[PDB]
Formats: structure tokens, C-alpha cells, sequence
């Protein structure tokens, strides 16, 4: 079955977390997780939507509807 | 020489690895994970999937009584409906105004799906450790492919490599798994012949080409409405349908130290568990002698740049007094911080640039260039992204 993708969200980054404005065309699934316990986590965003993501030492993929997963990292 | 060391079972980070050969000079070996694999071996228990209400055409019995028989078939279900005077198109199908019945029955096999749409339950235990490791050998990237194990010898370019044993026997799965196509679960799976109605398991089949299922799905036979030839039933709807939906975000979302997951066969992909020894046993050609390689004096050392932070944000300029032409081993005599690059060309009265990582605010380090060690002051400054994408 074929899908289309969404536009990358404005991002923005703070310590030891994640800000991403996310303006959506239509309704777009938004899923995130961390290590050890990976807390997954979705919603579906359907209008204009700020989001703060924590993201901790060991890592966070973020995936905004039919695009590739996201990564992020701290900085040491 | 065997030179024995120890690197965090990590993907995608390179880490360095100084050879010392007594009355040798020494070799700097840079070894990087390419992909970690985590293969469990697996034992299937049972298939699941979407099961079939069978249900034929009822036994109107005009003028008589029909009897129910016991069928050994899963979720059976037969009831005898007394005074019974079904219609059709063209009036009354039975003769008799009253002593007429109906036998309902119903049955709950494979369905047609069951082919293409299906859960496999699988007994996960001792995941098999397996990663080729990339090695900056002699100026030159050479891939090496091993069994995890510490009994898998790999022979590359006459240098002898024994990988593992793992010291973590666990993989992003738990003694119970469950696959459907691309996704694995951790599911504590109900065993066979014990499923319940509308649930995962309400029909267990122990191998796709079985003939005989399990089946347990609360299929209830109803009274058919007055003159309406029908089979009315009350029950649980699909387990596997339910599963579905139900089944939450896979191992591959779920997982602890970004864990990526694969299935034929199924495997845990670039996590982050437990250590890995490397022996790697150095041909003696690969070797130069203290005599033989260039003698480092007079060395001084200025840090013109640093950032401290995950990548080489530090820039290092080390001058030097050789006495010959040759090659030289880089390497960083403080654990703090770590070396970009493993070998220089060293010249006569020349300097030498290296990029080095740390994340101390005041970097004080030694770096080993051939035999001789050279001390470095640097102030590194915070980075300006909290946040990286590697």
C-alpha cells in the first residue's frame, strides 16, 4: 500500500530536551521513545501543537507521521 | 602477540585500542562495531490468527425431533429448538403445524487468512551474540566477521580474531515472544489449549499446515425468530483481530538502548547491552622495533581550539624533534580524552595537528607519540547545541 509524509517540524532544543512546532496539514501520528525502558508514547496531532520531548542520556527517536524516525542525542 | 581488550557492546562508536609489544613500538588499532546482532534461538509453541463461525445449513426436522450429537470439533455448539413452524417463499416449509424442530449447529476452524494473516508464538532463550568489527589495520579498513562466542577464530590479513563471549546473554526479548510479519512482542502468551474467548490465542493452531485446532471462542446458539429458517448466535469476536489493535507499539519502538528490530529470522539490531572482549593475536611482521622506528625529543604542546563535547571539538598542535623518517603511533595516555587519528607521518624538526574528544571544561592530557609522551593544557568552552542527531 502506498502513503505519502508530512513537512519536518521546526525544531528547537533546550537541556536535556526537545521543542518541536508542529503544523500539520492533516491528522499525522505522532510516536516517541528513549535505554532500558523505552516509555513509548503517541498521540495524533491534528492542528497546531507545541511539544516538549525529554530526552535523556542514552537516546530518543521521534517519528512524525510517514517520515523516517528522528534521533537525539545530549551533548556531553 | 595476543593483545587482549574489552569495548562496550555499542554500534557506531570508535574506540582506540593501544598495542604495547614489549621492546616494539607502539601500534594504535581503532575498532568500531559496523552492526551488532542479538539472534535468539526460537522454538514455536503456536500459530494464531482470525478463526471461522461455521455454521451450515439448520436441520429442519418437519414432523419430527432431531437429536444433537457430540462432535469433536472446537467450540461446538448444537441446541434442539421445539415448536418450530418455519416460512419460506411460497408458504410453510413443513407439513405439520406443531412437533416440528430445528437443529442448529456451529463450529469455530482456520480461516482462509490464516495463510497470509498470522501471529507466530515463540519460546525465545540464549541469544547469540554476533558483530563484524571494523579494525583500522596498517593504514587500511579491514572487516572482520565472528561468532560472539570466544570459540569462532577469523583469520584477516594473518591477524587472528576471537570475538566475545558476550557478557550479557539477554536481547530486547524475554522468554516469551510473539511475531506478526515485521513487529516482535514481549507477550506472556497463553499456552496451548488453555486461549480464551475474543482474546490472543482463542484459536491456537501448533504449526500453520495442522489439521486439528484448538478453539475456545463463547459461541452461544440462540431460538430462531417465528417462521424465519435462520441460525441466531450470541459470541466472542476474533482474538487475532483484537490482538491487532490491541498490541501496542512493537520491540522495535518499545525497546531499551535504541534497539532496532528485524524479523526472518528475528534478531536485536544496534542495542546497548553488556561489554565485548576482543583477542586479536598480531603477526610479527605487522611489528617494528624501538631501534627501528624514529626517536621523539625536544616536544612541546598548544591547544589553539577546543569544545568539549561527544565529537573532535579539540584541535592540538604538537612540534617535535625526530630522529629519522617514519611512521608514528598516536595515542592518549589520559582516559579523559581520546585521539581522532592512530598514526602520523613524522618528518625531522616539523609539528603534528591532532583532533582529540573530551567533555572536561580543563583538559590536562598526555599524548603518546611513538615511544615518547608530550603533556597538553586545554581550556575547552560548552558546545552550543544541548541537543545532537549524531
Amino acid at each position: 500500500c502506498r502513503v505519502p509524509k508530512a513537512r519536518n517540524p521546526t525544531v528547537t532544543y533546550g537541556k536535556n530536551q526537545v521543542i518541536m512546532l508542529l503544523y500539520p496539514d492533516h491528522p499525522t501520528l505522532l510516536s516517541y521513545r528513549n535505554g532500558e525502558e523505552p516509555n513509548y508514547q503517541e498521540e495524533w496531532v491534528m492542528h497546531k501543537k507545541e511539544v516538549v520531548l525529554t530526552v535523556p542520556t542514552e537516546g530518543l527517536e521521534v517519528t512524525w507521521g510517514n517520515n523516517e524516525p528522528y534521533k537525539y542525542w545530549p551533548q556531553l | 602477540y595476543e593483545h587482549v581488550t574489552v569495548i562496550p557492546n555499542t554500534v557506531g562508536v570508535p574506540y582506540k585500542t593501544l598495542v604495547n609489544r614489549p621492546g616494539y613500538s607502539p601500534m594504535v588499532l581503532e575498532m568500531e562495531l559496523l552492526s551488532v546482532t542479538l539472534e535468539p534461538t526460537l522454538s514455536l509453541d503456536y500459530i494464531t490468527c482470525e478463526y471461522k463461525t461455521v455454521i451450515p445449513s439448520p436441520y429442519v426436522k418437519c414432523c419430527g425431533t432431531a437429536e444433537c450429537k457430540d462432535k469433536n470439533l472446537p467450540d461446538y455448539s448444537c441446541k434442539v429448538f421445539t415448536g418450530v413452524y418455519p416460512f419460506m417463499w411460497g408458504g410453510a416449509y413443513c407439513f405439520c403445524d406443531a412437533e416440528n424442530t430445528q437443529l442448529s449447529e456451529a463450529h469455530v476452524e482456520k480461516s482462509e487468512s490464516c495463510k497470509t494473516e498470522f501471529a507466530s508464538a515463540y519460546r525465545a532463550h540464549t541469544a547469540s551474540a554476533s558483530a563484524k568489527l571494523r579494525v583500522l589495520y596498517q593504514g587500511n579498513n579491514i572487516t572482520v566477521t565472528a561468532y560472539a562466542n570466544g570459540d569462532h577464530a577469523v583469520t584477516v590479513k594473518d591477524a587472528k580474531f576471537i570475538v566475545g563471549p558476550m557478557s550479557s546473554a539477554w536481547t530486547p526479548f524475554d522468554n516469551k515472544i510473539v511475531v506478526y510479519k515485521g513487529d516482535v512482542y514481549n507477550m506472556d502468551y497463553p499456552p496451548f489449549g488453555a486461549g480464551r474467548p475474543g482474546q490472543f490465542g482463542d484459536i491456537q493452531s501448533r504449526t500453520p499446515e495442522s489439521k486439528d485446532v484448538y478453539a475456545n471462542t463463547q459461541l452461544v446458539l440462540q431460538r430462531p425468530a417465528a417462521g424465519t429458517v435462520h441460525v441466531p448466535y450470541s459470541q466472542a469476536p476474533s482474538g487475532f483481530k483484537y490482538w491487532l489493535k490491541e498490541r501496542g507499539a512493537s520491540l522495535q519502538h518499545t525497546a531499551p538502548f535504541g534497539c532496532q528490530i528485524a524479523t526472518n529470522p528475528v534478531r536485536a539490531v544496534n542495542c546497548a547491552v553488556g561489554n565485548m572482549p576482543i583477542s586479536i593475536d598480531i603477526p610479527e611482521a605487522a611489528f617494528t622495533r624501538v631501534v627501528d622506528a624514529p626517536s621523539l625529543t625536544d616536544m612541546s604542546c598548544e591547544v589553539p581550539a577546543c569544545t568539549h563535547s561527544s565529537d573532535f571539538g579539540g584541535v592540538a598542535i604538537i612540534k617535535y624533534a625526530a630522529s629519522k623518517k617514519g611512521k608514528c603511533a598516536v595515542h592518549s595516555m589520559t582516559n579523559a580524552v581520546t585521539i581522532r587519528e592512530a598514526e602520523i607521518e613524522v618528518e625531522g624538526n616539523s609539528q603534528l595537528q591532532i583532533s582529540f574528544s573530551t567533555a572536561l571544561a580543563s583538559a590536562e592530557f598526555r599524548v603518546q607519540v611513538c615511544s615518547t609522551q608530550v603533556h597538553c593544557a586545554a581550556e575547552c568552552h560548552p558546545p552550543k547545541d544541548h541537543i545532537v542527531n549524531y
